[PDB]
């Protein structure tokens, strides 16, 4: 049982935009549909739910004026709608239904205010100048988030950090490290696999010794 | 609204010993002898989910290491014996009336012992200088506590602008933190000097971890 969620928004200040939310297992007329929203590091904040069976949607003062919750019961979908957005609006918007003795919780939907244009990453090799080994490749460049990185296609996970991006000049940038016993590079190869969904790119970088 | 508020805002616990947290509301959360009040963990990079209903009730699957009491308007989660996959923020919420608040959060990080960083450092890469950039990155890796302090020297000489630095969420597993900083530089200015070097600083020595290279070399 989920709640499926629409995919990642970019929108200019000033537009609105829509969201949906589709259970996987459930009919949104048989309970109610609740939607929860995090700005970047902060804390869950209510926004407001709708019982599809009759139409009636309750708010958080907060959010009532700029934030509309509908549903429509023949394609079995919720929808949050958002109005004159600001960059206090870029957050994840979560789709749940909490009931008093269980939930079911959507994985997010992230929406990013910005007029900045979408822009895929270079990523770059990092290896060492000269027991364990650690490399690392730099995701440089890139808007808006999110990237993915993984190392070995998934086969390497252990020994890995990926680090929070970082924004600049309207671009991200992050690092990630991998380490190895030193025996294992650079006989086999090693490499960084880096996916930007926005801009439909993976780029997958070998550490090669310099 | 109702308002939840939580204390502390964050706290460091052992592993094996007991954390607890508590929920302040501005009114009731009670009727008919219930209490409508909710607990939510949220790791690093996931939606919330919920450990506690009903104030005392433990949900499905959640260990019975993690208790809730209380009533009306004063409640605590407890976690006793804490492990280190509790590290994680939590949230109390109350459905007794709307809007359904949720509390302001309690960051709670485990208390392990110290841990000296593991550094490394990476000149640019050809690809980056081909292409007309320049960044000198540094990982400082599985140590505790998170505070530590990165001085980057180009010559010998302290450099502060250009430097971007981001730390990681405590680690499910070991309980230590990383961190990476990054020296952005032009390439010409890069090329105009020889010796890079990272420096940190972390109270498990009173000398820093000095990671160096020559450009020349």
């Amino acid at each position: 049982v989920q709640l499926q969620q629409s995919g990642a928004e970019l929108v200019k200040p000033g537009a609105s935009v829509k969201l949906s939310c589709t259970p996987s297992g459930f009919n949104i007329k048989d309970t109610y549909i609740h939607w929860v929203k995090q700005r970047p590091e902060q804390g869950l904040e209510w926004i407001g739910m709708i019982n599809p069976a009759n139409g009636n949607s309750n708010y958080d003062p907060k959010f009532q004026d700029k934030a509309t919750i509908t549903a429509d019961t023949s394609s079995n979908t919720a929808y949050l709608q958002l109005s004159s957005l600001t960059s206090e609006d870029t957050a994840v918007y979560y789709c749940a239904e909490i009931t008093t003795d269980f939930d079911v919780w959507g994985a997010g939907t992230t929406v990013t205010v910005s007029s900045a244009k979408t822009t895929p990453p270079s990523v770059y090799p990092l290896a060492p100048g000269s027991s364990m080994v650690t490399l690392g490749c730099l995701v440089k460049g890139y808007f808006p988030e999110p990237v993915t990185v993984t190392w070995n296609s998934g086969s390497l996970s252990s020994g890995v950090h990926t680090f929070p991006a970082v924004l600049q000049s309207d671009l991200y940038t992050l690092s990630s490290s991998v380490t190895v016993p030193s025996s294992t590079w650079p006989s086999e190869t090693v490499t960084c696999n880096v996916a930007h969904p926005a801009s439909s790119t993976k780029v997958d970088k070998k550490i090669v010794p310099r | 609204n109702i308002v939840l508020t939580q204390s502390p805002p964050s706290l460091a616990v052992s592993l094996g010993q007991r954390a607890t947290i508590s929920c302040r509301a501005s009114e009731s959360v009670d009727s008919y002898g219930n209490s409508f009040l909710h607990w939510y963990q949220q790791k690093s990079g996931q939606p919330p989910k919920l450990l506690i209903y009903l104030a005392s009730n433990l949900e499905s699957g959640v260990p019975a290491r993690f208790s809730g009491s209380g009533s009306r308007t004063d409640f605590t989660l407890t976690i006793d014996p804490l492990e280190a996959d509790d590290a994680a923020t939590y949230y109390c919420q109350q459905n007794n009336e709307a809007p359904f608040t949720f509390g302001s959060g309690t960051k709670l990080e485990i208390k392990r012992a110290d841990a000296a960083p593991t550094v490394s450092i990476f000149p640019p890469s050809s690809e980056q200088l081909t292409s007309g950039g320049a960044s000198v990155v540094c990982f400082l890796n599985n140590f505790y506590p998170k505070d530590i302090n990165v001085k980057w020297k180009i010559d010998g000489s302290e450099r502060q602008n250009g430097v971007l630095n981001s730390w990681t969420d405590q680690d499910s597993k070991d309980s230590t933190y990383s961190m990476s900083s990054t020296l952005t530089l032009t390439k010409d200015e890069y090329e105009r000097h020889n010796s890079y070097t990272c420096e940190a600083t972390h109270k498990t020595s009173t000398s820093p971890i000095v990671k160096s290279f020559n450009r020349n070399e």
